[PDB]
């Protein structure tokens, strides 16, 4: 309730126009202003999966129950953890470091398994996106 | 004082929303 | 730091619209008002004066990178909530006074009251996590 | 693809805490 | 407020964050 | 990757937050 005021003061980042909905290209102007620029195909299927009406657009009440869903930068720390020259890329030496640190058995193909599991670039590290979408991914 | 705050307020917002609406 | 100047190039270019190096008054009101906030001109000018260390009047990005390195934002959002013990949203002089006292603070009634006034800007009574980053700054 | 949205998000808000204090 | 009282609840929460790890 | 890696992950930053902060 103190947390609907506050998603109320989220929403309104989303919806510029104040109509009661997040369009699409509402969606496209905010992802637009932290740099990233999506498509008009991505901006809809990522409405889409929030979209429990498929009125193509995310209402209060649907984006209340989104973020219900679920601090955010524990990740950012974490990575820092395993990032240890800092460089912003985990490699696959620096992965076997910090397994074995806690303990973990892990032979050199399993490493680089879990290398190759985060590595959607294909650069042979995992860099912090990379790790932030393996960590967010349900 | 008060609405340099209130920006960086909005941001930690922002984060947590863009996260769950982009996974 | 020598590969944390990506990380920041890739912040500065959020706000150098433009791209001609330097933040401008207006590129910090445009960013400003995508976050919700619309301050003044004269808001936004004083707040690029505080970090610009020569004074021409926007931020290129070396000045960018000094005001970068001097420090802890979400450590204070960590903070609020150990004080805020009800969650609530809001630190009671009780709330405090109990913080105080479970650190070893020998504060009486009225040093508590105090700081609960200190950082009291709305006069609610309480401090809220807003206030308290307004005087954690 | 779209983590990087948060990243960039992430930064803002440290950009914008220096940018005033 | 003063720089102690901030910094021992921020240990605090660091000491509870690190419990609340240490769980998984 | 195993949640004993990635939550080890966390409790060694908190524990690093808790030592820094304890240091005031
Ligand atoms: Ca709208
Ligand atoms: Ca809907
Ligand atoms: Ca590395
Ligand atoms: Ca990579
Ligand atoms: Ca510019
Ligand atoms: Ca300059």
């Amino acid at each position: 309730e103190e947390q609907i005021a506050e998603f109320k003061e989220a929403f309104s980042l989303f919806d510029k126009d104040g109509d009661g909905t997040i369009t699409t290209k509402e969606l496209g102007t905010v992802m637009r202003s932290l740099g990233q620029n999506p498509t008009e195909a991505e901006l809809q299927d990522m409405i889409n999966e929030v979209d429990a009406d498929g009125n193509g657009t995310i209402d209060f009440p649907e984006f209340l129950t989104m973020m219900a869903r679920k601090s955010e930068e524990e990740i950012r720390e974490a990575f820092r953890v395993f990032d240890k020259d800092g460089n912003g890329y985990i490699s696959a030496a620096e992965l076997r470091h910090v397994m074995t640190n806690l303990g973990e058995k892990l032979t050199d193909e399993e490493v680089d398994e879990m290398i190759r599991e985060a590595d959607i670039d294909g650069d042979g590290q995992v860099n912090y996106e990379e790790f932030v979408q393996m960590m967010t991914a349900k | 004082g008060q609405r340099a705050l209130q920006g960086a307020q909005a941001v930690a917002a922002a984060q947590r929303l863009v996260h769950a609406i982009a996974l």
